[PDB]
């Protein structure tokens, strides 16, 4: 069971996107769709570097989005994280 | 869109952060609460940021077997190429041009037998090189 | 005068390629025949002589005839493989070499990592004139020149792949027709790209199936020196049948875990041996005669070997073999020792190894 | 036919107790489990017979002094002087024994071939008893399952 | 099989709502959606 759980973790990580939770099938319509989604669009490293960038930046210079996210994180609410939706889902009709 | 520092990229690529990310991904996927997934991710982000800032302070204030195998191939195949380079096969073939089907078939077989002996010499040389490597 | 010898060689080449499988079938049948005859091979009695025993009396010449036939059929099998499947392997390897050379420039822009035998050995073939010998695309050289030469130097790429420039211009310009000399021995021999043949022989030697068929022939030859060497040819069924192939591949499927678990078992039995060598040594006498005491745990290596062999094979554990502790001051300690040995070594770790192999097969 | 032969010999009526194996569904499935994977079960038994044959071939050539099986010194009973006898002994007494062939054949301590015979016995135990027999048993059990 | 049935009962109880039978995914769009559905909206204690 322990080995199966490790294998299931790896399979879930290769087939699911960690942030939005959408399936890789919805992204793999284009070649390397899931890889592009996990590298360019939703990336854990990018989110961590975003947090570092907001920590390092001065309050007065935050943009609108940066100030929104900063207040959201100060009050410890995680609505800004995409939940089941992405850019493609948001603009599906216009983009495609 | 924002700016990512090259130093931040290097400290992310440092092995310690890689191990920490292994542990965090395993923990979250195996047992991390779905309602607490984002909370745990933000906590791990803060911990990793502090680990990066600590790693910065701390930091700034086989092939020989492939070599042997290639040499074994080169030497053992050049050994067979020496047979053609001697150029004395022409005098022997002067005799074969006038003799019969059985002997031409015999030479046909002899060629492949010589190839197989070349392969045996090659594999023996590979083994010997491996003994020298391990010793 | 050679147009006949090439035709006859082609006929033999095609015959061997056509009947490669049937010869491999016949070799296995002969392998069963030799080993069935070998099943009536007794000792006769200084050196001991091994003689075939039978009532018919015609088994002995048959054993020589079958051995010679097997040795010939094996050689014919290697020949047939070289006729049939070697060209496919060469065509493939030559195709991926061109793919890497052109699309991502694995010998111009970026160099092989030097830890792969294939990339290092494929450097030789690009210099050879007789390239795509089997591959269809004969102008991969031209494509690489047009797609990389301006960046890396036209003449330098030309020397790296061994091209020539005057030939293209001459062929595009006016030319004449002149009958050739087929008798030219020097020209005929020099046309054979010895470097390309060197590369191809290297590829064939590195091929796994050719190595298997060479090992088969080696055992067939050694069978003449010793007839019992023909028993190794009964392992060919394990390759022929799919289920036996899967059974063998089950062991190698989890090789890393199987090695690690065996190492863990060897460490555990080593810790148990270390405890025994320090505390429980009087219980390891293994001689019935009182005059000569045979101690299996006076020496560290001897005690470890005994624990590895007689303790692991025994179903109950080490306590089934070593002497009973009743009445001794260390009774409870040795009871715990034996019980823990049985639980950890026999019950758990061996079961882990067996489960690894069985569930890999599954 | 068994009912008729029971009159010639009354013990022939014991074969009629196999009719419950047809009458009850679970016993029918248990019997059909063997025939369910018949090809694989035959092939694996052949592989086992080949492996034990290779081990017997090695033993007949190198380790023969260890196969004496007589307590009385006057009459030495050798089970591996003959190829067929050694193979039969390995098939029967070696396969049935849980530990392996080394549980039955004589101890190698002090002999020049000590390490070789230790490896021989350990490999026999691992490949034959631990693996192949487990493969056969698993085939039958999981066919039933 | 008995242990697996107990585990399956517990998993079904944590992932399904007993009364309506709708999946927890349809409720978990909002945070603690399934918990709110099982406590405020559909609760066995409340029905009793
Ligand atoms: N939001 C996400 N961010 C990053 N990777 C994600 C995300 N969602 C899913 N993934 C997947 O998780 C995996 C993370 O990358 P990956 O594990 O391959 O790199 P790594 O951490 O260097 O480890 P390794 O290359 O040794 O597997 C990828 O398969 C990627 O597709
Ligand atoms: N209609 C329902 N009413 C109540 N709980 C429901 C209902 N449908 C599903 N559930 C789920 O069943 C479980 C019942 O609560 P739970 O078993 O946690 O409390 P408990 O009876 O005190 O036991 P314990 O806290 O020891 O597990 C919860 O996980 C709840 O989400
Ligand atoms: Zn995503
Ligand atoms: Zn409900």
């Amino acid at each position: 069971e322990l080995r199966d759980q490790q294998e299931q973790v790896k399979e879930d990580m290769e087939t699911k996107c960690f942030i939005c939770g959408i399936g890789n099938d919805y992204f793999d319509t284009v070649p390397h769709g899931f890889e592009t989604h996990t590298l360019q669009e939703h990336n854990l490293a990018n989110y961590l570097f975003f947090l570092m960038y907001l920590i390092n930046k001065d309050e007065t210079e935050h943009t609108g989005q940066e100030s929104y996210v900063w207040k959201m994180y100060q009050e410890r609410c995680w609505e800004f994280f995409p939940a089941g939706d992405c850019f493609r889902k948001q603009y599906e009709d216009q983009l495609n | 869109y924002f700016e990512i520092s090259e130093s931040s990229r290097t400290q992310w690529e440092k092995p310690q952060v890689k191990e920490s990310k292994r542990q965090f991904i395993f923990d979250v996927v195996n047992e991390g609460g779905e309602k607490e997934k984002m909370e745990l991710f933000v906590n791990f982000c803060e911990d990793t940021i502090f680990e990066m800032q600590l790693a910065a302070q701390i930091s700034e204030s086989s092939i020989l077997t492939v070599r042997s195998a290639l040499f074994a191939l080169r030497y053992n195949i050049l050994t067979l190429m020496r047979m053609l380079s001697l150029k004395s096969l022409k005098k022997q073939m002067k005799k074969v041009k006038k003799m019969t089907v059985k002997d031409m078939v015999t030479a046909f077989f002899s060629s492949y037998w010589s190839i197989f002996m070349t392969l045996l010499h090659f594999v023996a040389s590979v083994f010997r090189g491996f003994f020298r490597i391990i010793c | 005068f050679w147009k006949k010898i090439i035709a006859y060689q082609q006929k033999l080449l095609n015959y061997f390629a056509r009947n490669f499988y049937n010869m491999r079938m016949l070799a296995l049948f002969v392998a069963f025949a030799i080993n069935f005859i070998l099943l009536f091979y007794k000792v006769s009695t200084i050196a001991v002589h091994y003689v075939l025993e039978e009532s018919s009396g015609y088994m002995e010449p048959t054993l020589r005839i079958l051995a010679i036939l097997h040795t010939v059929i094996s050689f014919f099998c290697i020949i047939g493989y070289y006729c049939l499947k070697v060209p496919l392997v060469i065509f493939k390897r030559e195709k991926e070499v061109a793919r890497k050379l052109e699309f991502d420039g694995l010998y111009i822009t970026e160099q092989p990592s030097e830890d792969d035998i294939k990339g290092q050995w494929d450097r030789l073939v690009i210099n050879t004139q007789s390239f795509p010998n089997n591959y269809w695309d004969k102008f991969v050289k031209r494509k690489v020149m047009d797609k990389y030469g301006e960046f890396y130097g036209r003449d330098r790429i030309s020397e790296l792949l061994g091209m020539d420039k005057a030939a293209l211009d001459f062929s595009d310009a006016r030319e004449k027709k002149k009958p050739k000399k087929d008798s030219s021995l020097s020209a005929v021999l020099n046309s054979i790209d010895v470097k390309y043949q060197m590369w191809k022989l290297g590829v064939v030697f590195t091929d796994n199936s050719f190595l298997y068929l060479a090992w088969y022939m080696t055992m067939s030859v050694l069978g003449h020196y010793n007839n019992f060497f023909f028993a190794a040819h009964l392992l060919d069924i394990a390759m022929g049948f799919k289920t036996l192939r899967t059974i063998l591949s089950s062991v190698t499927h989890n090789g890393k875990q199987l090695v690690l678990t065996v190492g863990l078992l060897a460490v555990v039995v080593y810790l148990y041996t270390v405890v025994a060598f320090n505390f429980f040594r009087k219980f390891y006498n293994k001689s019935e005669d009182g005059d000569t005491p045979d101690m299996k745990c006076d020496d560290m290596l001897t005690c470890y070997m005994f624990h590895m062999y007689v303790g692991v094979r025994a179903g109950g554990g080490i306590g089934d073999e070593i002497e009973d502790p009743a009445g001794d001051e260390y009774e409870i300690y040795r009871i715990i020792f034996d019980i823990t040995f049985f639980f950890f070594v026999i019950v758990i770790l061996l079961a882990i190894i067996q489960g690894l192999i069985i569930d890999a097969f599954g």
